[PDB]
């Protein structure tokens, strides 16, 4: 088992188990989450 | 090689924001375009104005758009006056000395609501992104910010040092807690968005989008979801529009209105106990005539509410605000889209409207223009001739910025000036070309159906002796002015609608834009088709002649202005510029230099013998319609759809050291307070903490753990390499006093135990040298309590294991058939164990 | 009552809501079409033999009375039309119109077309009248007269239903192929072309919100469209063979749908309701929401427990679990208000929070935390039940083998600590 990307769309979830979901997050957070999903798509 | 800054503004009376009323009726304050006017209500003069440090057109002036007045709101106590502007910025004026005095940039928005006590010195902002930031004006700072509405704000109420309720476009209503600084309650308001929000101590009004206000309990309960704010009313049937302001007075009766988008604004009364006790007892003999009292309770809102009547303004509004006396007259100082303030009264006996309709004064609307200016045109360095949409032409003058006189024409695109006898010529979007004087009676002629359809431009030679016009009927007609009637000497046929004429100043050419893109030029008289200009993708909209008639400028709704030569036309220079579509090109008088307005609201200044951009104006924000220059001096006029005219005149310790310095520090202050407890222990005087600790408000046991874990993880060996051994020491008090703060040791076990078995395992051969009954019984607490961490942790892991292997062989044993042969049981488990890929070379 | 014109010689009546059937004999040959007025208690039933016949209707004494009858000429009748009534009750006139090349117009006949018809459609002002044909057109002419007032041109390859949008006042009409066309009456030129279609539509109407456009279909289905940019709104696949006959109540948006089969079905709109229903999870929703940050800053680990397990917010309840845990640090293993929690907990929630504590147990930072909650889990609830639940023996699976590493991993760490014991021994051996 490793852990996947999440099952449904409203939630993210990371290579270290850390869940979230998309109605508990800051603008903030928000933003520097999709720069970070943005990069790691950029290269990968 | 001249500057050039503007000197005038003109024509707006009020703009896109609020306006605050002060008593003496009184005067009323609104705003201008990154200016705000203020003014008696008798009479209607500017009384004051306020202006910026330096004039818009210099140099150091940022080529952008000059931000508009958004929102003012002034304390007549204080008489300060604050007024926040679209890029959110938020400045404070006086009225005695009217200087501006500090200033605010929290927002990055448009700024919408602007509350402050100038009792409490505390302004609080609400702008058009989602936060509401407090500011204190002694403290001049930004105070705190609460953010966390996901739209803009729009309602807003403050009580106290207590609470903040503000609604948002995210059409919900939140309820801020200002002491513990966070949002303690929320509830959707509307289905979609809410703009109003009136806060009587009892009832809270907020208005939706669907004609609908909603009525609202208000309490300080203890209760976590209801209590403090409840929905006890919906009242339907305002207007079909939406409901943008509420506004709520008293003298006792009280009133309020909602003002809505379009021409109307609707005063509601609320009535009082004994009028209460009449309607819940007819309301009980309608129950005599439990589920008819919860209808009953369902009428609530009508029950408690009480329509007044409404005030039908003109074609739209803006704003307005209350003026009360007597308690028997009311009014609002209203002001609308287009620049007009009225003054509405109603007379009233507490019960009865008293009049089948408000009665409408103390209007003002004379030094604006009620509408956007189409044209523009100047009167030989004395006077300008603007006109508008609503037949409005106007007459002003440079000196005293007032008007002169006004007439009525219908929808107006031309106006030019014959000079003798100062006369005014104007052509409308009706076939139809008027005429009007300025000294003796208003209007002389209305040559009607002059063409058929919209006629699009007109000019005259320098004698003033015939008009040339030019019409959408594919038509251009020359006029004669005959001693003071006009005839039609000639009328030209074309091919396309006309968009274009213009008479060179030495009555030598004549030159026609044409819709299919193009620009003829002929011979004033002869009419020979001298030349064609070709080649601009879209229809020109303006073309000019130089004074010497040389070289001529036409400019197109493409974006580029093409200068082309009249020796043998031949195009000198295409030139882009002015992002959306150029309006309008004038020369200088003199030579070479012209200017350029367009549809992105920059007014460029150019030379033409080296083409270039001298000047970049940025007065306005709206579409530029008209220019004109002047015919000697050198003034300049431009004039656009913000209804605004503008006049233009010419002048590092590493990882190591940093825990090293953080033991230190934390160790210092662990043996000052155990000093202190031993001391106190003989008792049966505190040491101060330390300047970091109470700066981060960290317990100094807690800071070296931070420095712990702020050491990356491939440098901590080299770390506990290179400090000595009295650090050494200090590292093993600090981890007893983990010890004995529990919590922290199992929040962060892993990493306290590999730097302790890590430092003792370098440093054992000294530690072992020492002799110390301190290092021996820190040393066993230190062990008793790492094997009982440890362990704990151990169990926890060891009981799972089982438990989970034992539900898993309980489930196996329950579900899975046991094949008895061998084989068949081999091959089942290999068939359905799980499989997994691997890329290997051969 | 619903009034159907089937293959068989005999108009039918049945409730909608569905057993009972009314059967009325007026002719010896089958129904061809049929049209009701506005208001109930009229209608007109065109057959394959050329009687056409108008029926009142009687909600009092159940009658059905046959009282008009119209021989009119030698072919079959194919379509009829009435389009309003006069306050008497006497509708002015039926247009009826043929096997044969001709129409009629006879009160309470010119050529048409080529080939045969398809359908007739009136006007809500009751003047114009509308008439296609498989000959690639359409045609309409006034009421008061049989004069032409206007005909709309041409096709591929045919043409099968033609309507009046009342409120817009457009003519729409499925095609012969797979599209429908919709006309205006100023200029009767292209205003929509409607695609999207597979084989044939044979019915275009409009709906009772004005603004969307229905077409049936050949290939057994149904699309619903708003008219404003042609783009496909709804589909709908009950039917299984073909499309035939598609009609509507107006005041409460009902529409019906038969095929050539016998299946026969009754859409009704609700999608008010469906709204309203969405707003009120959204007003619950956002409402413990707020109450979930309330009881989080403030405290109370159980109630924000509950309410983000039923939410599902991960990230919160990991921090729930981690505070709990950090506070009853101080054979309870948390809060023991939490723990009763847990142990009335159910079973999809127990699905879920295991899903979520495997999450967490991979790394080994918050391995302690899903230790905790899997032995509470354990200590609290019923071993049977667990191993009955669906997919728990996946997720204990998935959750095994990194507790065994993580277990190795503790053990070593004891062992090292041992060098803390040897080190007492010397120094206590030296002094």
């Amino acid at each position: 088992y490793n852990v996947g990307k999440a099952e449904k769309d409203g939630e993210i979830r990371l290579k270290n188990g850390v869940a979230m979901s998309k109605e508990e997050l800051t603008r903030e957070d928000k933003n520097r989450l999709r720069r970070a999903l943005k990069r790691k798509r950029s290269k990968a | 090689y001249q500057r050039f800054e503007q000197a005038a503004a003109f024509g707006v009376i009020a703009s896109n924001a609020n306006c605050v009323w002060i008593p003496a009726p009184g005067q009323l304050i609104t705003s201008a375009l990154e200016d705000v006017n203020i003014w008696d209500i008798k009479t209607g003069d500017l009384v004051s104005k306020l202006s910026d440090g330096l004039p818009p057109g210099a140099s150091d002036a940022r080529g952008a758009k000059p931000a508009e007045c958004t929102y003012l709101e002034a304390h007549k106590d204080t008489d300060l006056l604050a007024v926040g502007y679209a890029d959110g910025v938020i400045k404070v004026w006086d009225l005695m000395s009217k200087t501006v005095l500090l200033n605010f940039n929290g927002h990055k928005a448009a700024i919408t609501l602007l509350q402050f006590d100038g009792t409490g010195t505390r302004l609080i902002s609400g702008s058009k992104d989602s936060n509401i930031i407090v500011w204190d004006l002694v403290g001049e700072v930004g105070l705190y910010k609460l953010r966390s509405h996901k739209d803009s704000i729009t309602g807003f109420w403050c009580q106290g040092e207590d609470w903040l309720i503000s609604t948002s476009k995210d059409g919900m209503i939140k309820l801020w807690d200002l002491k513990t600084h966070q949002c303690i309650e929320t509830h959707i308001a509307h289905t979609g968005e809410c703009w109003g929000l009136a806060v009587k101590d009892d009832l809270l009004i907020t208005t939706g989008t669907d004609s609908q206000v909603k009525i609202w309990k208000l309490d300080i309960e203890n209760d976590k979801m209801g209590g403090k704010l409840t929905e006890m009313g919906i009242f339907e049937k305002q207007s079909k529009q939406r409901g943008l302001k509420i506004e709520f007075i008293t003298n006792k009766t009280s009133f309020f209105y909602i003002q809505n988008a379009d021409k109307t604004i609707e005063t509601f009364r609320i009535r009082k106990e004994e009028e209460i006790a009449r309607g819940l007892k007819k309301r009980e003999k309608r129950l005599k005539e439990e589920e008819i009292a919860k209808s009953i309770k369902e009428s609530y809102s009508s029950f408690i509410l009480h329509p007044f009547q409404t005030i039908r303004s003109l074609y739209k509004i803006k704003s307005a605000s209350w003026t009360t006396v007597s308690s028997s007259k009311l009014e609002l100082v209203l002001t609308t889209s287009s620049n007009t303030i009225e003054y509405y009264s109603i007379p009233y006996e507490k019960r009865d409207p008293t009049s089948p309709a408000p009665l409408k004064t103390h209007t003002i609307e004379l030094q604006g223009q009620r509408t956007d200016v189409r044209s523009i045109d100047i009167s030989d360095d004395n006077k300008l001739l603007a006109t508008a949409s609503n037949g409005s032409l106007k007459i002003w003058n440079i000196k005293t910025h007032k008007c002169i006189r006004t007439f009525e024409c219908g929808y107006a695109l031309t106006c030019k000036f014959l000079p003798g006898g100062l006369l005014v010529i104007l052509g409308t979007r009706n076939g139809e070309l008027q005429l009007f004087d300025l000294a003796s009676s208003s209007l002389l002629d209305t040559i009607e159906d002059a063409h058929d359809a919209a006629i699009w431009s007109l000019d005259l030679t320098s004698d003033g002796k015939r008009l040339v016009t030019g019409s959408a009927d594919k038509t251009v007609k020359f006029w004669d002015f005959k001693v003071l009637k006009l005839h039609h000497d000639t009328t030209l046929e074309l091919t396309d609608d006309i968009l274009c004429v213009r008479v060179s100043p030495d009555d030598r050419y004549l030159a026609i834009s044409l819709l299919d893109n193009t620009v003829k030029v002929f011979f004033l008289d002869s009419m020979k088709f001298y030349l064609s200009l070709y080649g601009h993708k879209l229809p020109v909209l303006s073309i000019d002649i130089s004074f010497d008639s040389k070289m001529i400028i036409t400019s197109s709704a493409d974006k580029n202005i093409k200068i082309w030569g009249l020796d043998f036309g031949d195009c000198h220079k295409s030139l882009f510029a002015h992002q959306d579509s150029i309006m309008n090109v004038k020369f200088l008088p003199q030579s070479h230099n012209f200017f350029s307005c367009s549809k992105d609201a920059v007014v460029k200044y150019w030379d033409g013998e080296k083409f270039e951009c001298i000047q970049k104006l940025y007065a306005h924000q709206s579409e530029v319609w008209a220019l004109a220059v002047a015919t000697d001096g050198g003034f300049v006029v431009s004039s656009s759809h913000d209804h605004s005219i503008r006049i233009w005149e010419e002048t590092s310790l590493k990882a190591g050291e940093r825990l090293m310095e953080a033991l230190d520090l934390g160790i210092a202050e662990i043996e000052g307070l155990e000093a202190y407890n031993r001391d106190m222990k003989l008792w049966q005087i505190k040491p101060q903490g330390n300047a970091v600790l109470i700066a981060v408000n960290k317990t100094p046991e807690q800071y070296i753990m931070d420095t712990l874990l702020r050491i990356r993880m491939s440098q901590l060996e080299d770390a506990l390499m290179v400090m000595p051994f009295s650090y050494v020491l200090k590292f093993l008090k600090f981890i007893d006093t983990v010890m004995q703060n529990k919590t922290l040791l199992h929040s962060h076990l892993p990493l306290i135990c590999k730097n302790l078995f890590f430092i003792i395992k370098f440093n054992h051969k000294e530690l072992v040298s020492q002799k110390n009954e301190e290092l021996k019984l820190q040393i066993n607490r230190v062990k008793t309590e790492l094997r009982s961490a440890l362990k704990s942790t151990e169990d926890d892991l060891g009981f799972n294991v089982q438990g989970l292997k034992f539900v898993k062989q309980q489930w196996n044993l329950r579900h899975n058939y046991e094949f008895v042969d061998e084989y068949d049981q081999q091959e089942k488990e290999s068939n359905s164990a799980r499989k997994r890929v691997f890329g290997t070379v051969i | 009552k619903l009034a159907l014109a089937t293959n068989s010689p005999s108009l039918r009546i049945i409730p909608v809501p569905p057993l009972d059937v009314e059967i009325y004999e007026g002719h010896e040959d089958l129904l061809n079409s049929l049209d009701a007025t506005e208001d109930g208690l009229w209608i007109a039933t065109a057959s394959k033999d050329n009687t056409a016949i108008v029926w009142r209707y009687n909600e009092n004494s159940c009658k059905f009375d046959i009282y008009a009858k119209y021989i009119g000429h030698s072919a079959a009748v194919t379509a009829v039309g009435l389009p309003n009534i006069v306050s008497k009750g006497y509708p002015e006139f039926l247009l009826t119109a043929s096997n044969d090349l001709t129409i009629k117009k006879w009160i309470i006949t010119r050529h048409a077309h080529e080939k045969d018809i398809n359908a007739l459609s009136v006007s809500p002002n009751d003047s114009i009248f509308a008439t296609a044909s498989y000959d690639k057109t359409c045609k309409i002419w006034n009421l008061e007269n049989g004069e032409l007032e206007a005909t709309l041109a041409n096709h591929k390859r045919g043409l099968w239903d033609v309507s009046f949008c009342q409120y817009d006042k457009l003519l729409a009409t499925s095609s012969g192929d797979k599209t429908v066309k919709i006309w205006s009456l100023d200029t009767f030129s292209v205003m929509k072309t409607l695609e999207g279609h597979t084989n044939a539509v044979q019915r275009c109407s409009f709906i009772n919100k004005q603004k969307q456009l229905i077409s049936c279909g050949a290939d057994g289905l149904i699309k619903i469209w708003d008219c404003s940019s042609g783009e496909c709104l709804k589909t709908l696949d009950g039917h299984n063979n073909r499309l035939w006959a598609l009609s509507t109540m107006n005041d409460g948006d009902m529409i019906v749908s038969a095929d050539a089969d016998g299946v026969f079905q009754f859409w009704k709109d609700c999608t008010e309701q469906e709204i309203e229903e969405e707003q009120e999870k959204a007003k619950l929703q956002v409402e413990q929401e707020q109450s979930l940050q309330n009881y989080m800053s403030k405290g109370d680990w159980t109630n924000a427990f509950l309410l983000a397990m039923t939410l599902d917010h991960p990230m919160r309840l990991f921090n729930v679990l981690k505070r709990a845990l950090g506070e009853s640090r101080s054979e309870v293993i948390f809060n023991e208000e939490l723990d009763q929690a847990i142990s009335i907990l159910n079973d999809e929630q127990l699905i879920l929070l295991m899903k979520r504590c495997r999450d967490w147990n991979t790394n080994a930072k918050t391995h302690t935390i899903a230790q905790r909650t899997i032995r509470c889990i354990l200590m609290h609830h019923n071993i049977a039940k667990l191993s009955e639940i669906p997919g728990m023996v996946k997720i204990v699976d998935a959750i095994i083998p990194y507790t065994q590493r993580h277990f190795t991993r503790v053990d070593n760490l004891v062992e090292q600590s041992y060098i803390l014991d040897y080190a007492l021994v010397e120094m206590d051996k030296l002094f």
